[PDB]
């Protein structure tokens, strides 16, 4: 299958707890570029393993 | 002196008297008032669901800004 590495990405992933990230919709308009270039990138290539 | 049971009538009580008449209702008077809450009706239902749009739209929009999810 040829998995990932253990060390994967992202150092302490997530804030807190939920419903605090759904209060606010200000997350759309700041930081957007890293967002859609991600989203531009899995739609085109289904793989989670080459747009990590 | 002789005493027993005497008349009285008075008034008669008032021999066979109607006492159903129409009240409140007319006929085409309660047309205006049953119809004219419907159009109430659906004119204030309508509005709150044009604000429910409001919230509609900006309830989807959570989920297209949560991309870290």
């Amino acid at each position: 299958e040829l998995p990932s590495l253990e060390d994967l990405k992202v150092q302490e992933v997530k804030v807190s707890s939920s419903v605090l990230k759904a209060a606010a919709h200000h997350y759309g308009a700041q930081c957007d570029k890293p967002n859609k270039e991600f989203m531009l990138c899995r739609w085109e290539e289904k793989d989670p393993r080459r747009c990590l | 002196x002789x005493x027993x049971x005497x008349x009285x009538x008075x008034x008669x009580x008032x021999x066979x008297x109607x006492x159903x008449x129409x009240x409140x209702x007319x006929g085409y008077s309660m047309f205006a008032v049953g119809i004219g809450a419907l159009l109430f009706g659906y004119w204030s239902m309508m509005k709150w669901n044009r604000e429910r749009r409001r919230l509609q739209i900006e309830d989807f929009e959570a989920r297209i800004a949560l991309m870290p999810l």
